[PDB]
RNA sequence: AACCGCUGAAAGCAUCUAAGCGGGAAGCCCACCUCAAGAUUAGAUUUCCCUAAAGAGCCGUUGAAGACUACGACGUUGAU
RNA sequence: UCGAUGUCGGCUCAUCUCAUCCUAGGGCUGAAGCAGGUCCUAAGGGUAUGGCUGUUCGCCAUUUAAAGAGGUACGCGAGCUGGGUUUAGAACGUCGUGAGACAGUUCGGUCCCUAUCUACCGUGGGCGUUGGAAAUUUGAGAGGAUCUGCUCCUAGUACG
């Protein structure tokens, strides 16, 4: 995934999910849209 | 919404809460779950209603999941759950024998997987696995564990996939 | 996991039919007489205490003589303990015998012994330190330790720093040696390998922990 | 009229039992430390040990709030370079469960010879039983 | 030291030091901390009586 | 651990997480080797002895033990 | 800090960090495979020998799984060296009328200290451990150790 300080949606299939206090972007359409904050 | 939805019990099912331990019985078998201490279970004529004890967002969220799990338990102890797996690949074949399945996918060794108690496998053909279980969680865990030995691959699709899962297809040699 | 106590008699070789020399050492094995069985109830752990060899009465104290007479065994030159378990303590009762048949041919053993004592030794021999220049103006520090630390920070020598001191004369275990031959009547154990100590020294032979 | 000290030979140390089951670690340790020092006595003199003998049972069932069970760390240094070791509250309570309450109370006691003397009176036991029925300790909710 | 001993004596009787001293100042009792600590240490019933006076003043 | 989940609500969907259940590294804690009760919390077991005992040491002959020590062996009932 | 805290480099001996060079686990890939790239986790171990130059470095040769980046008085001269720099001799170029001068060069040119205390490595003596003694021990804990190539086989299979 991309681990960066700025995580946003890159398409309409992107989803913001928080787990363990951390913000993730999960995208069902584009697996290179997967992001973690850090 | 989910929590407010009442669980409708068919004529065989019988849920009997006793000290934070709900036991759902039926023709298929018996399932159980722990009732979160922020949830009250009340049983009426062929209907079970979950309620939050002290009105709060947290209690509402917890009774929603209690309701969902109870509904899954009822439908799986009355009808059961069934997941299916397909093996794409020329030398990929699965053989269910009792509580254990032997997969010959692509390795220098067959992989032997023993099912959890609660799941039962069967192979009508040798490239399709059918798992039947009393509860959704253990059925899904068994399916995911079998799939994880050789997950689907993008370039040719080979591997163990689910029945209703779509595999993203990549192209070799795109120039 | 019970073993036996023997005496190193020295090394020789065993030739194979294919024409390979096997370096072996010979362990003299007098019978290991069980002087005490320890258990969870009385001791809190399970073990076999044995004595081997012989000691004269003038050298056996009254306390030790009573301890041996309780078992009904003749006093040996020493007393050793072997950590056992429920399966090990099966048929081993006080006053019994442990012979060389505890080990079979071809099986892996660990041998513990007292290393040969080198006395006080410098860093070069004790810790494989490099020597410093024999020539090229080196003044008087050919076998010297060299630097022992850093500057003002940390301002000390760290613990466990390799230095001169006593070397050898310590308890050493060599693991994974093969039993070449066993002779209970002769009291003889032939083991492939080197086995710490000098000939005459007490050695402990136990079934291998690696296996 | 002078202010008198407690005269060590005239002091008696009473025995009490504390059930640690489900209590907060620090909040129980403050009370145990005060009892061990002897602060509840009107003859309290700072250089005399006038405290009680506290026997603590169910020491492994002491509780911590928040995520402190998994996140409170206990360090130690061995004296060797790089020799800093860390354990957890949960793992420490699995391994040596009396250490958790012992550490809490030892930090809350005076750091000297009289502090060492007065922590001798702390008797910690994981589980429901203690071996000091001969001392007849009275139950002390604290 | 006196304050520590008075706090112990008052807590034996169901009061803290900061409420007991307030109760004395409200009752117009002028006994100093040295004498109060002496009474707490060497005369428990008299200190009980003083605590009763302070507690009636609160 | 990263990462990957199962079931699952908050948020009718979705969702590895909030309740609950998994997988997962030469890393962590054990396991292996050595030391270790001055662990002053100084532990345990077996024997022996108490009107100078049981023992220990001095001394002697000494040792693949050793700077001195210590440790090991033996001192006429003896191969030191 | 000038009633003095010895410079650079080497040798010896280190110790820590992680911003990871190899090995380990992963996500993504313009990832078919083999190889990679990037990022995440990870500090347990490991992490060359030469030619040149006083070098550190650097270039190069040949290797290696790899030939890490750093901190530690740019770690370490009461541990060693003394090639460079930085005394007194001499010379060249240059500047100066000159005495002389030059982060210009060149040839030459004394490196002390028996360790009190802390530390550390070993090894003893004392006392204590609720009478003494001969042994055997449990283990709270501490240290050590932790690397990795290649071949064969699966299989010239999967993939192409």
């Amino acid at each position: 995934m991309k681990v960066q300080a700025s995580v946003k949606k890159i398409c309409g299939s992107c989803k913001v999910v928080r787990r363990k206090g951390r913000v993730h972007i999960i995208c069902t359409a584009e697996p290179r849209h997967k992001q973690r904050q850090g | 919404r989910v929590a407010k939805a009442p669980v409708t019990l068919p004529n065989g099912v019988s849920v009997t809460l006793n000290d934070r331990q709900v036991e759902v019985k039926g023709k298929n078998g018996n399932l159980s779950l722990r009732l979160h201490d922020l949830v009250e279970l009340k049983q009426e004529d062929d209907v079970v209603t979950l309620s939050p004890t002290v009105d709060s967002k947290e209690a509402m969220m917890h009774t929603g999941t209690i309701r969902a799990l109870l509904n899954n338990y009822v439908i799986g102890v009355t009808e059961g759950f069934e997941r299916r797996l397909q093996l794409i690949g020329v030398g990929y074949r699965a053989q269910a024998t009792g509580n254990k399945v032997t997969l010959n996918v692509g390795y220098s060794h067959p992989v032997e997987y023993t099912l959890p108690e609660g799941v039962s496998a069967e192979t009508p053909t040798q490239t399709e696995i059918v798992l039947k279980s009393n509860d959704k969680q253990q059925l899904g865990q068994a399916a995911a564990k079998i799939r994880g030995f050789r997950p689907p691959e993008p370039y040719k699709g080979k591997g163990i996939r689910y029945s209703d899962e779509h595999v993203i297809r990549k192209e070799a040699k795109k120039k | 996991a019970i073993g036996l106590v023997g005496k190193k008699c020295g090394m020789t070789r065993v030739f194979t039919e294919a024409g390979a020399s096997i370096p072996v050492t010979v362990v003299e094995i007098s019978a290991n007489r069980i002087t005490q069985v320890k258990n969870t109830d009385v001791d809190g752990y399970q073990a076999i205490q044995v004595t081997t060899g012989t000691r004269r009465d003038s050298r056996v104290t009254a306390a030790q003589k009573g301890h041996f007479a309780k078992a009904g065994v003749a006093a040996g030159r020493g007393v050793w303990e072997f950590r056992a378990n429920d399966s090990d303590l099966e048929g081993r009762e006080i006053g019994g015998e442990i012979l060389a048949d505890l080990f079979e041919q071809g099986q892996m053993v660990d041998v513990t012994g007292n290393s040969k004592g080198k006395g006080f030794q410098g860093g070069v021999k004790r810790h494989n330190f490099s020597m410093q220049d024999a020539t090229h103006g080196n003044s008087v520090s050919h076998r010297a330790i060299g630097s022992t630390g850093q500057n003002q920070s940390p301002g000390k020598v760290f613990k466990g720093k390799k230095m001169p001191g006593q070397m050898g004369n310590k308890r050493v275990t060599v693991q994974g040696l093969e039993v070449i031959s066993v002779d209970v009547e002769k009291g003889l154990l032939v083991i492939k390998g080197a086995i710490p100590g000098a000939t005459g020294g007490d050695v402990i032979v136990r079934p291998s922990v690696k296996a | 009229m002078k202010t008198l000290s407690a005269k060590p030979a005239e002091v008696t140390h009473d025995w009490f039992v504390v059930d640690a089951d489900g209590k907060t670690l620090g909040r129980l340790a403050t009370q145990i430390a005060s009892r061990l020092r002897g602060k509840h006595k009107t003859n309290y003199t700072p250089h005399v040990d006038t405290g009680d003998f506290i026997v603590v049972i169910n020491a492994e069932k002491i509780a911590v709030t928040g995520k402190k069970a998994q996140d409170k760390k206990y360090y130690r240094h061995s004296g060797y370079p790089g020799g800093i070791k860390e354990t957890n509250f949960t793992k420490l309570i699995a391994h040596k469960p009396e250490d958790v309450l012992h550490k809490a109370v030892k930090g809350m006691l005076p750091k000297g010879p009289l502090g060492y003397a007065m922590i001798k009176k702390l008797k910690l036991y994981a589980g429901t039983d203690h071996p000091h029925e001969a001392q007849q300790p009275k139950e002390l909710d604290i | 030291l006196w304050i520590a001993r008075i706090n112990a004596g008052a807590r034996l009787n169901g009061l803290s030091y900061s409420r007991f001293i307030n109760g004395m100042k409200k009752a117009n009792i002028t006994i100093d901390r040295r004498v109060l600590a002496d009474i707490a240490m060497h005369d428990a019933a008299t200190f009980g009586a003083l605590v009763e006076k302070a507690k009636a003043e609160l």
